[PDB]
């Protein structure tokens, strides 16, 4: 500790007194996960390997859950020409669990693939296919033409060329009513400017890059507010309660002490915030018990000592804490501070502010030498 | 006698401490609220920044977290410092009264 | 206020970020000590004459 | 106040306890009477 | 098949106040003995909701669907049980329906080409002591349907039995970016005319990808000796500060923007 | 100080993994970046070689 406050203060001799310094926390012992145990693999062979995709009017959109994804050995295939991700690592996607994934599928131009991302302006984004400004997720696309471009041309994939309205993000449209763009309205199959709303291309090989067919496959999960169903294939751990762990429900990671609660979560709650929005209850999701978790034990630590040129021994006052912890604060797990020989005992007086280790309780009073507080003080003296 | 009448049925007498101790504790509580706040990042808890973001992209986010947060603790403690002035000011004309 | 452990609670990538920012927590952590240590002036001045 | 302390934020205890401060109290007045 | 029944049978609507409702929790997240502020679609205290009544022969109309809608029901032996959302319900766009028929829950997406005066028909005590809904004269053409979805029958009575005490029905239902969430509440009342006077919560039920533009909705009836009233609100964007108690359960409410 | 050449020869699709704090079956496995890089990188299609 003396070291300790040399350190702090920037300076080799310290006047007496008392100094605060880097407060101690008990690291956690352990690591728990605590996942939902499902097995079965979510079908992204389907989504993937399809037959035919949908055209991108209307996109096909497939509801996965109550399955384990394994998003490595999707990221791990170059067959994808592009992939990016959105307010998410795709390395961390195995590490943290899904509420809800919507794969959306169809088929666009290499030139068009920028009109996939939030926020841009295009035909496919002005008129079939709209993200919203704030997504997130994971967007994949790769050149199919060796499998969806004939050479005697494919015209079964049509957009919206015009529209009333921009539409709102995920909007699909169906409705195949003429559009007006002659000032004067119209009837019928066809009329002079009265544009037929869908309009194909002439998927062939011959076109270069840019016009190749494309297939496109958007993830649009949400992330760490419901009862998430979707988890990565990592198993989960034994769960224990009454000690500092490194706790993670369904992708919330924490470091905290568990105990059993009483706090009635209803069904379609997981999760209790804090005034800090910070997790404070949690429900397993293995057994539908409601655990608190609370930060294990930390404080302020201050140094009393005299002055350096009169003597070199301290005295250490753990601030807040009823310590007798400290016997549990044993260097087989991990310590801030890396001193713990104060700990050997016999010297250990506890005040209303914490605890002081490192000097001798006596019952005749004297004047507050060095303060400590709650009326207690210390001094050096034979 | 009539003290004790007077401290005793209303309560506004001692309000002169009573804010005393309510700008305290909210002062304290508004700094709480604090790390609520997103300050420009896309998730308000740090672990969840740590969990959904690599090492390169959160740094990003994370940084706009310590900017907004050590500006709320800059404005606490110069609020803490006027207050504790004015209780200086205070105490003082205490200690004359005294 | 413990600046780090406000700013960034149990974990040190934010640690490592918030170092980069200079004596900012010390300097706060100094002032609340200089509050705390005029409380008890402020005290002893009022009531130990 | 748990939800504060757990974010870091201490309230330290005065050096001078109630008790004390009533002391001073009636040794003050003590004198004046 | 589906016949003209009539014409729209006068002008029922009438106007109430309702007095505290359209609350319902903003999230999916436990929070105690707090007081806790939130921006969303909600329904205005003391607004002026339309009530409609079935008193014979009657119909149920169309009405806008904007900002999302909250809708309550004062009845017995649950009458009314359906929805319908669209914009033009003539297989010209897309179109949605919500029924409960009986057997089970029916959430279907599709051109509907809805008839001028759908409804359902039951029969009552036919050699089998059981009540049974014969005709879904509904809908006429399903061309393309891109969602279906049954899980189970949702006519969940609660305690009491026989309708001894009115139930009470509530929802509130958005299209919000394509996801529909459907929040939904039952609960008993002794009062006759009126919007009962009270608090109460709406807990989330539902989200779906429906994705679909939707202007306007009907509800949906059971044909068989009995009568139920309905009331529709309107939803706005505000911002309402909500009271946790200890359990985590709304127990009181002040709107923001109301006095 | 001193300056460090590293040559090699990858496909061209993985040479964005080139860049530090990528991952990849090359980023992962032969060859890492750290966090802090400063320097250059350059590239060339070498097939005609």
């Amino acid at each position: 500790p003396l070291s300790e406050t040399k350190c702090t203060l920037k300076s080799f001799t310290v006047e007496k007194g008392i100094y605060q310094t880097s407060n101690f926390r008990v690291q956690p012992t352990e690591s728990i996960v605590r996942f939902p145990n499902i097995t079965n693999l979510c079908p992204f062979g389907e989504v993937f390997n399809a037959t035919k995709f949908a055209s991108v009017y209307a996109w096909n959109r497939k509801r996965i859950s109550n399955c384990v994804a394994d998003y490595s050995v999707l990221y791990n295939s170059a067959s994808f020409s592009t992939f990016k991700c959105y307010g998410v690592s795709p390395t961390k996607l195995n590490d943290l669990c899904f509420t809800n994934v919507y794969a959306d599928s169809f088929v666009i131009r290499g030139d068009e693939v920028r009109q996939i991302a939030p926020g841009q302006t295009g035909k496919i984004a002005d008129y079939n296919y709209k993200l919203p400004d704030d997504f997130t997720g994971c967007v994949i696309a790769w050149n199919s033409n060796n499998l969806d471009s004939k050479v005697g041309g494919n015209y079964n994939y049509l957009y919206r060329l015009f529209r009333k309205s921009n539409l709102k993000p995920f909007e699909r449209d169906i409705s195949t009513e003429i559009y007006q763009a002659g000032s004067t309205p119209c009837n019928g199959v066809e009329g002079f400017n009265c544009y037929f709303p869908l309009q194909s291309y002439g998927f062939q090989p011959t076109y270069g890059v840019g016009y190749q067919p494309y297939r496109v496959v958007v993830l649009s999960f949400e992330l760490l507010h419901a009862p998430a169903t979707v988890c990565g294939p990592k198993k989960s751990t034994n769960l224990v309660k009454n000690k500092c762990v490194n706790f993670n429900f369904n992708g919330l990671t924490g470091t905290g002490v568990l105990t059993e609660s009483n706090k009635k979560f209803l069904p379609f709650q997981q999760f209790g915030r804090d005034i800090a929005d910070t997790t404070d209850a949690v429900r397993d999701p293995q057994t539908l018990e409601i655990l608190d978790i609370t930060p294990c034990s930390f404080g302020g630590v201050s140094v009393i000592t005299p002055g350096t040129n009169t003597s070199n021994q301290v005295a250490v006052l753990y601030q807040g804490v009823n310590c007798t912890e400290v016997p549990v604060a044993i260097h087989a797990d991990q310590l801030t501070p890396t001193w713990r020989v104060y700990s050997t005992g016999s010297n250990v007086f506890q005040t209303r502010a914490g605890c002081l280790i490192g000097a001798e309780h006596v019952n005749n009073s004297y004047e507050c030498d060095i303060p400590i507080g709650a009326g207690i003080c210390a001094s050096y003296q034979t | 006698g009539k003290i004790q009448d007077s401290l005793s049925s209303t309560a506004s007498a001692l309000g002169k401490l009573q804010n005393v101790v309510n700008q305290n504790a909210q002062a304290l509580n508004t700094l709480v609220k604090q790390l609520s706040s997103n300050f420009g990042a896309i998730s308000s808890v740090l672990n969840d920044i740590l969990s959904r973001l690599d090492k390169v992209e959160a740094e990003v986010q994370i940084d706009r977290l310590i900017t907004g947060r050590l500006q709320s603790l800059q404005t606490y403690v110069t609020q803490q410092l006027i207050r504790a002035a004015e209780i200086r000011a205070s105490a003082n004309l205490a200690a004359t009264k005294m | 206020v413990d600046c780090t452990m406000y700013i960034c609670g149990d974990s040190t990538e934010c640690s490592n970020l918030l170092l980069q920012y200079g004596s900012f927590c010390t300097q706060l952590n100094r002032a609340l000590t200089g509050i705390a240590v005029e409380q008890d002036k402020n005290t002893q001045e009022v009531f130990a004459q | 106040i748990c939800a504060q302390k757990f974010n870091g934020l201490t309230v330290l205890p005065p050096l001078l306890t109630d008790e004390m401060i009533a002391q001073y109290t009636s040794a003050l007045l003590a004198g004046t009477i | 098949q589906c016949v003209n029944f009539t014409t729209r049978t006068q002008l029922p609507p009438a106007y109430t106040n309702s007095f505290t409702r359209g609350v319902y929790y903003p999230d999916k997240v436990f929070r105690s003995s707090v007081l806790h502020s939130t921006q969303d679609l909600f329904l205005p205290f003391f607004s002026n909701v339309t009530w409609f009544h079935a008193i014979k022969r009657f119909d149920n109309p169309v009405l806008p669907f904007n900002d999302g809608v909250y809708f309550a029901s004062i009845e017995k032996s649950n009458i009314i049980r359906g929805w319908i959302f669209g914009t033009t319900l003539d297989s010209k766009t897309q179109s949605l329906l919500i029924v409960n028929n009986a057997t089970n829950v029916v959430i279907k997406v599709c051109e509907f080409q809805f008839c001028n005066d759908p409804f359902l028909g039951v029969s009552n005590h036919k050699n089998n002591k059981s009540w049974m809904e014969s005709e879904f004269r509904v809908y006429s053409s399903a061309n393309n349907c891109t969602f279906e979805y049954v899980s189970q029958p949702f006519l969940m009575d609660l305690e009491g039995k026989q309708g001894n005490f009115k139930n009470l029905r509530e929802f509130v239902f958005k299209n919000i970016d394509g996801y529909f969430k459907i929040y939904s509440k039952h609960t008993p009342i002794n009062l006759v005319r009126d919007l009962p006077q009270g608090f109460s919560a709406l807990e989330p039920l539902v989200d779906l990808p429906i994705g679909i533009n939707i202007t306007r909705f009907q509800t949906l009836h059971r044909s068989y000796a009995g009568a139920a009233a309905y009331y529709v609100g309107y939803l706005q964007p505000r911002t309402f500060l909500l009271k946790y108690n200890e359990n985590g359960t709304i127990t009181d409410a002040v709107d923001c923007a109301l006095d």
